[PDB]
């Protein structure tokens, strides 16, 4: 059970003004 | 005479200068009761119904805050993100062509007109670094006399004396590495230079109050990791650019990494575990890399030296060792005088025999606890060795003694006190308690050891020339 | 006195220009004064509450930066992808219709008007570290010569003979590897190339520092990891990319990788991470592929040559794997003689020897110690290397000896005479102070090695045909 680090993905989000 | 305000943004020759206002450009005059020359870039200036400037104010807007990407080669303009990871590019303000600019630090800045006016210093802020100034000086240690001098002359010399050090060509030392075994001291002795340094920030520059917490960042091991890849590291180069940016000439700025033993460890050393082998290079690369640190001092405390990564024990990042030892009949001595003080209270019977001289009587109690910790009696033998040549050596509780056995010892010793006094109703200390005391923790700590045990095979089978095979406690009850 | 201002457009043959000014396109007649010849697409203009155009400026300096997605087949136009993933079709104006407006390049534009001007990325940080050039020079390095003969035949050669090379249809080496025991001098060659580079750079070009100092990236390791999943490999291709662009054919740009096995690994040693795994095959892409960098150099440094992939250790791509050795007696006396300076202050007890000869003391001084430092005595014998056949061999201090430690203890003695001065008045180094200084360094760095060390003694185990199984400290 070795410790793993991470990489994540971003979502885009929508923003107006 | 209603007047209005806009956003200076370059000068000319012509006596006019460009202004910002309502949202856009006008290229306007100026009064003769100011002076155009003595505008600058990015001034809130005073206008009027006719468009003429009348005033030129400070550089206070309210905007947000964007982080610093890179100044632009130019000089005069920089890169900055925003909120839905919008890029532009903002003139400087006067004010910041003031500490060198760096990234990562929020600037206020208006989109519409696009000028940084001022850096926001707090945005940018670490409390996990900050610590808290201990009460511990030098006068509270004993029994390292000479390890002090030596850390005083590592750290504190020279600072003081910099005008000898340039004549003889000399740089301060880029490390210092305190190891031991455990409970011999090395937390105290940060403690100790931690307190000195916050004095000479507070009373010897007399800068601010909260000044001296700014120094000596103060970092435990297991606080750097983190959970993703390649964020230790930012971690990292974080922390040396605040040491970097607030050391200056002469300012001396430390980074304590306690237990340093558990993190760093020897690359390709550990099946489970991997983060070795990328925080250890950041960490070489920082200290002694391309470009060196200039006022920098590196302290890192272990109980293990042998499990640190050899590549950073070498001379150049750390070079100043001190090896903290178990105390000796006279440091243990030394240690019970910085503890058993003239102000606790003494039973009137217990100064009998000296006529109430409360030193002399304190002096005598030290010297009785000394002398039963420091006696080869069947009362101290500890543990037996027996090596391969089945030879035995017998090692004793003077063998294990600590500081924080001292300190246990007496408050042991107060507690009982502390209990006669709520029974019996008799104030004071007695030597009985010591006595009882030391009884009980030589006592409780006959369990502790174990087949095998660290720390002692590497004092002792160097002497003996023989691998220790075997440890047998010794009589029981 | 009150004056406008406006982004210029087009222009006709009716003496006629088109003006974007407060929000809205106008076509505007051009003053007198000034001639419509000279007027270029997306120049800035001044206008008038008569509204005329008086006269021309600069183009538009700041304003939000939006990455080049395509540039369109008549050229006048290309398509641009905003911050929010927006894309619009803008003019290019004239200083983009230097070098090519390549894809992939962040221009800054202004939505409203429709133009672009300019662009930059975030590896320019590699140039930040290196705000400052060392001062330390090939004069200041001791004890490497064939090493230093060798980088700069990799570097400064090429380049001052183009044509030699030309006529013998040679290229300068794509990358040079410097690897050896911790403390051997690898950083001191890393950065005295780069204020190699960075003198050239000012003395042939120009006298600016900054563009000298663009010349020399510093890698600093495992900067180039991120977060998030391909962003390390888009850093790396914009860090070739800004390198490919400032070559020439006559100027280097040197990319140095400091601790090659940071990032590097086989691709199978990774075990809590493998980012590695997708980061080498980005950079073996980048170095050689269909399109190769013509005149760009890579350097790297690595205390484990080992432990790098076998694909970068690999000619073509290192071509030159410089070793670099632990100092010997020469090397020892070379390094002595460039700390030990004629100009340090001594005292006059040693010059009453030698009549007061400065030079003369300090070089007697300085063998007398390397003499006492490379010394085969009981009191310098430090480990005992066993190995399974069972040939014991004893090793000495001056095995584990470089260029770091003979600074400390030079440091350690100007320590001592400092202190020697402060308490009793009389100045000037000493020669018992050295001896001092080596005792208590070796009793300081006594018990450093560990239960198993694979630093260097596995070239001596492969050396003597078995693996070590024991080491013991050999002190009192
Ligand atoms: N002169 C002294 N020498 C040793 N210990 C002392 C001395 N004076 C006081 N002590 C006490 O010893 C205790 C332990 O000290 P310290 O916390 O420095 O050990 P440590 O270095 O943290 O051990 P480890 O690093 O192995 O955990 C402290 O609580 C302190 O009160
Ligand atoms: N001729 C020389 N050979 C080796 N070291 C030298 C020499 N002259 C000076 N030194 C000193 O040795 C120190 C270490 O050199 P350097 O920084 O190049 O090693 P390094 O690349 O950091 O090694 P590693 O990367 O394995 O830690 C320098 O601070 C320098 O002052
Ligand atoms: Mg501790
Ligand atoms: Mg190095």
């Amino acid at each position: 059970g070795s410790m793993a680090q991470e990489q994540t993905k971003r979502g885009g989000g929508g923003g107006d003004d | 005479p209603p007047s209005g305000y806009g956003v200076l943004l370059a000068t000319h020759d012509d006596d006019t200068v460009d202004v910002f206002t309502s949202g856009r450009k006008m290229r306007l005059t100026c009064s003769p009761n100011i002076d155009a020359a003595s505008l600058k870039k990015g001034q809130t200036v005073r206008l009027n119904e006719a468009l003429t400037v009348v005033e030129a104010g400070t550089f206070e807007a309210v905007g947000e805050i964007s982080t610093l990407r890179e100044i632009l080669a130019d000089g005069h303009r920089a890169l900055v993100v925003g909120h839905a990871d919008e890029e532009r590019v903002v003139w400087l303000a006067d004010p910041l062509i003031p500490r060198k600019l760096r990234p990562g630090d929020s600037l206020l800045v208006d989109t519409k007109a696009g000028y940084a006016f001022e850096r926001i210093p707090k945005a940018e802020v670490e409390d996990l670094v900050l610590e808290e100034v201990p009460d511990v000086s030098y006068a509270d240690i004993g029994g390292l006399s000479r390890q002090i001098e030596q850390i005083r002359d590592a750290v504190e010399l020279p600072f003081l004396h910099k005008e000898l050090y340039r004549e003889y060509s000399l740089r301060p030392p880029k490390g210092v590495l305190l190891y031991g075994p455990p409970g011999c001291g090395k937390t105290l002795i940060a403690k100790a230079v931690a307190n000195s340094l916050a004095k000479k920030m507070a009373e010897v520059r007399g800068d601010d109050a909260h000044e001296a917490k700014s120094y000596f960042l103060n970092i435990k091991g297991p606080e750097l990791l983190n959970k993703f890849v390649g964020e230790t590291e930012r971690h990292i180069r974080l922390i040396f650019q605040r040491a970097r940016e607030k050391a200056s000439e002469g300012t001396p700025v430390i980074v304590f990494f306690d237990e340093m033993d558990s993190i760093f460890r020897t690359r390709g050393t550990g099946v489970s575990s991997d983060v070795e082998t990328t925080v250890v290079p950041q960490l070489l690369s920082e200290i002694d890399g391309v470009e060196g640190l200039e006022n920098v001092i590196v302290i890192g405390a272990s109980n293990r030296e042998d499990m640190i990564d050899p590549a950073i024990l070498r001379p150049g990042r750390l070079d100043v060792k001190i090896k903290i030892e178990r105390p000796d009949a006279e440091a243990a001595q030394d240690i019970y005088s910085k503890y058993l003080t003239e102000f606790l209270p003494v039973h009137a019977d217990d100064l009998a025999e000296f006529d109430g001289d409360r030193s002399a009587c304190i002096k005598a109690m030290i010297e009785k606890v000394v002398d039963r910790m420091y006696a080869e009696i069947d009362d101290n033998r500890f543990l037996e060795v027996t090596y391969a040549n089945g030879d035995k050596e017998v090692m004793y509780f003077k063998d294990f003694n600590s500081g924080a056995m001292i300190q246990n010892v007496v408050d042991r010793a107060k507690k009982n006190a502390i209990k006669s006094v709520l029974e019996t109703g008799q104030p004071g200390l007695r030597i009985q308690h010591l006595l009882d005391s030391i009884v009980d923790e030589f006592a409780e700590n006959e369990d502790l050891p174990n087949t095998t045990n660290p720390d002692d095979w590497a004092r002792i089978s160097g002497k003996k020339g023989e691998r220790i095979v075997y440890i047998r406690t010794l009589v029981t009850g």
